[PDB]
């Protein structure tokens, strides 16, 4: 909503921000092919079966 | 938004990413809207309650007041009941019959046309009775009032001739109207000649407990009783164009009329479309119409009788210059006696109050005439008008007093008069005591020490004191400033003649001087004029301090009924004047140090020569000066005396470096001239520490100068590896005698030559430029200030 635009805060938050979005998406695919069983656990590697 | 990136500004002025300060600025922001949100709070409850109260009443009044035209439907249309019905009885035959008799008044206006012109023509003397008074006719209110109902029986004749206009017949207003000159004339002016005489009756000075009661109460009871007559044919023709101007200008005529309307279109026929709302039915019902003049067109002539007796009490010369307002004031006395009299004779009319301030229109244009140009007194012009002004109005509610209006424009004639006057007052005191001072044997009155007072100045003093009690006496801010700061003008005349010929006293002891001890080939002829200047100019700068007494102590003394602007605009020209209270001690007493010298101008030039060397010059110099002041030093003003004997070491010091320029080779070979910058500096030291005694000077106001001196030693008898250190103190608070002065030195030398000059006293001059862009960006211009020496080819 507020745009803002620019430089007080908001921009230099939105970096934290998009960053942490590909952050989430990395450790998302992370646990997502942990137990695809890509890698073969209960978890990833940490075998319960 | 664009506030809101403004307000990103706002809270940008906290930081950029400033989440604590960004919070207190939200809790600033909290507190802009608490209490923008109070007042809107308070304010958006009285608007919703005035909001209440306009549809509440809007409300009320729709229908409650729809229900008061509609509780006239109620109630008028229950008028509407009984309009054929009531009264119970033949109404018919009551108001066709039994009134129709009342369609036949025939007899009752032929023997009361024909008696009221017999019994009207008598009472052309009894009705109309005067001479002198008898209580006013004896008794106006029977007797002037029976001049007014007979005028209003002759109203018939007078004012419902107005009415029957045509109504019947061609003599009801014809053998009627000779029955009507003595009929009406001889009652409505025999009610006018008791009316004119009612209140010209009541215009004798008591006037009187009965014959103003009686007379007045005529003229009250005629006289409200002729306004509500004439206010009732008047809305006979507001009634009319209330009524027949809803008729005939409907508009539905609609020509509308040729041509008895537009013109007079509503009056509009008489009898009685043109009468009835004047006459019958009608329960008053002619309209009176008396007496039309008793007081309702005659009490103009009662306040105009103290406004006629009382403007015509003027006599206007004015009988001595401005004594119109005494006796017009004195009928303005009597203008309140007769109106509150009259008001307990005569509630409705016949001057109730309204005599005072028309004497207020008499005392008031009266004043404003005896004194319009400068006719009267001009001296006491003002002061005659404004003391009936504001007397007038203490002699009343304050209100029977003289409103001027011409009082400021002859303060202008004051100004004239008292700035003018003291022109050649200020002129004379100056020429009177310039010539005295000229006769130096006897000084001015009578102190030992000096402190004299004088004798012109004195009437300036005390009489000029006297000059501005018509300023503070009337409080002006046009006078007691505009005398006092154009007076301050005149004192700058003043002070310029204290220049002009109190340097002519200076010229008078220089010549005196020369016939003393000074060489007397120089003899003028109004300089026969021996030692006894200082008790003349230190008498001037006493009453300098006494033009500060008066002046500046008077002048804070009195002057406190206004603000301190007006009392400010004063102030700015009596009491900086203090200042001015030495500043012909700047031109004075710089020539008494001057007429110390000016019997030993030998000494003076023998320094720096080989006789002031060994010799007695310093005793001369230091010891004859050191007793001139030990004689002046009881007899001197202390604000001329601080300046004063600063500037005697200073002058004294320059009268003692006076030849530099006479290039006698300096003999600090074999210390000649060394010790007479030594050994008598001990003899021109007790010119500073002997001259000063009782006070703690002899050093402090020397200091500065045994700065020059313990430099200028280090000048004219050091060698030339000690002269630059000389021009570097002695730079470092003298650069006003610049360094060409070590030139003269090295003009007065011969072993310390001139390309040493070059290096010392050209580095040394570098020196003096370069700090003086450095060092005084040293102190001022002072005894060393244009002495400035004569420089060779560097």
């Amino acid at each position: 909503m507020n745009n803002k635009s620019l430089k007080t805060v908001e921009i230099l938050k939105p970096i934290n921000q998009q960053l942490e979005l590909q952050e989430h998406l990395l450790f998302n695919n992370l646990i997502e092919e942990i137990h695809d069983i890509m890698y073969s656990k209960s978890n990833k590697t940490n075998f319960t079966r | 938004m664009s506030s809101d990136p403004l307000q990103q500004v706002c809270d940008l002025i906290k930081g950029d990413l400033s989440l604590e300060r960004v919070r207190d600025i939200k809790e600033q922001l909290l507190k802009e809207k608490s209490v923008v949100e109070y007042q809107l709070n308070k304010e958006s409850d009285k608007y919703y309650g005035e909001v209440e109260e306009s549809l509440k009443l809007l409300n009320l009044s729709k229908n409650s007041v729809t229900s008061i035209k509609q509780q006239i439907n109620e109630v008028n249309k229950l008028g509407n009941d009984n309009r054929f019905a009531i009264n119970r009885y033949d109404i018919l035959f009551r108001a066709t019959k039994l009134y129709e008799t009342v369609n036949t008044t025939s007899s009752i206006y032929d023997r009361i046309y024909n008696f009221v012109a017999l019994m009207e023509h008598i009472e052309r003397l009894l009705v109309a009775e005067l001479a002198e008074d008898a209580l006013e006719t004896g008794c106006p209110h029977l007797l002037e009032i029976h001049f007014l109902l007979t005028s209003a029986r002759d109203f018939q004749e007078q004012v419902v001739v107005m009415a029957k206009e045509a109504t019947e017949d061609a003599q009801r207003t014809v053998m009627k109207l000779f029955s009507r000159l003595s009929g009406i004339i001889s009652k409505f002016d025999k009610l006018l000649d008791g009316l004119t005489y009612d209140i010209v009756e009541m215009a004798r000075a008591e006037q009187i407990s009965l014959a103003i009661r009686l007379f007045k109460i005529y003229d009250l009871e005629e006289r409200e009783d002729l306004r509500i007559e004439a206010i009732r044919n008047i809305i006979k023709k507001k009634e009319i164009e209330i009524e027949k101007s809803s008729i005939k200008k409907l508009p539905n005529s609609k020509n509308t009329a040729r041509l008895q309307d537009e013109t007079p279109k509503v009056i509009e026929y008489p009898t009685n479309k043109g009468l009835y709302q004047e006459i019958m039915s009608g329960t008053i019902s002619t309209r009176t119409a008396p007496r039309g003049y008793k007081h309702f067109l005659i009490n103009g002539i009662n306040n105009s009788i103290s406004e006629m007796f009382g403007e015509m009490r003027e006599k206007y010369v004015g009988d001595q210059k401005f004594d119109v307002l005494d006796n017009m004031d004195w009928i303005f006395n009597e203008l309140i006696i007769v109106k509150e009299h009259i008001a307990n004779c005569c509630p409705p009319h016949w001057n109730i109050f309204e005599v005072y301030f028309d004497q207020y229109y008499k005392e008031l244009h009266s004043l404003i005439t005896d004194l319009v140009e400068s006719e009267p007194e001009t001296i006491i012009i003002l002061d005659i008008l404004a003391f009936d002004k504001t007397f007038q109005d203490t002699l009343k509610q304050d209100k029977s007093v003289i409103g001027d209006k011409e009082k400021e424009t002859l303060f202008k004639d004051y100004l004239n008069l008292i700035v003018v006057k003291m022109t050649e007052w200020i002129g004379n005191l100056e020429k009177a005591e310039f010539d005295v001072f000229l006769e130096r044997s006897t000084p001015p009155h009578s102190d030992s020490d000096g402190l004299l007072f004088l004798d012109g100045t004195k009437t300036c003093f005390q009489m000029f004191t006297q000059q501005v009690e018509v300023a503070a006496g009337t409080n002006q801010a046009k006078i007691l400033v505009g005398v006092v700061e154009r007076f301050s003008d005149l004192l700058t005349k003043r002070q310029k003649n204290w220049i002009s010929k109190i340097s002519e006293e200076i010229k008078k002891q220089i010549n005196y001087n020369h016939k003393y001890d000074i060489d007397p080939e120089s003899i003028t002829p109004e300089d026969e004029c021996p030692g006894g200047l200082v008790e003349y100019l230190i008498a001037v700068s006493n009453d300098q301090m006494k033009a500060a007494d008066y002046a500046v102590a008077i002048s804070s003394k009195y002057g406190k009924l206004v603000s301190k602007v007006y009392e400010k605009q004063i102030t700015n020209h009596l009491e900086g004047t203090l200042d001015g209270f030495a500043e012909v001690a700047q031109c004075s007493s710089l020539g008494l140090i001057t007429l110390m010298f000016d019997d030993l101008r030998k000494p003076y030039q023998e320094i720096f020569s080989k006789t002031w060397y060994m010799g007695s010059q310093a005793q001369q110099i230091a010891d004859t000066l050191d007793e001139y002041l030990l004689d002046i030093k009881p007899q001197m003003n202390s604000v001329l005396f601080v300046n004063f004997i600063d500037n005697v070491i200073g002058e004294t010091i320059i009268k003692f470096l006076t030849a530099l320029s006479f290039e006698h080779s300096f003999k600090n070979k074999n210390n000649k001239f060394l010790e007479a910058m030594k050994r008598d500096f001990e003899i021109f030291y007790q010119l500073f520490v002997k001259v000063l005694d009782g006070n703690e000077s002899k050093d402090t106001l020397i200091t500065q100068n045994f700065t020059v001196m313990e430099f200028f030693m280090d000048l004219s008898c050091e060698p030339i590896d000690s002269i630059l250190d000389i021009w570097q103190k002695y730079l470092e608070v003298y650069w006003d005698s610049r360094i060409d002065l070590l030139v003269g030195i090295l003009k007065c030398r011969k072993d310390v030559s001139s390309s040493e000059r070059k290096k010392i006293v050209q580095q040394a001059t570098e020196m003096l430029h370069e700090y003086r862009r450095n060092m005084e960006a040293d102190r001022e211009p002072t005894l060393m200030r244009r002495f400035v020496l004569e420089f060779e080819k560097q």
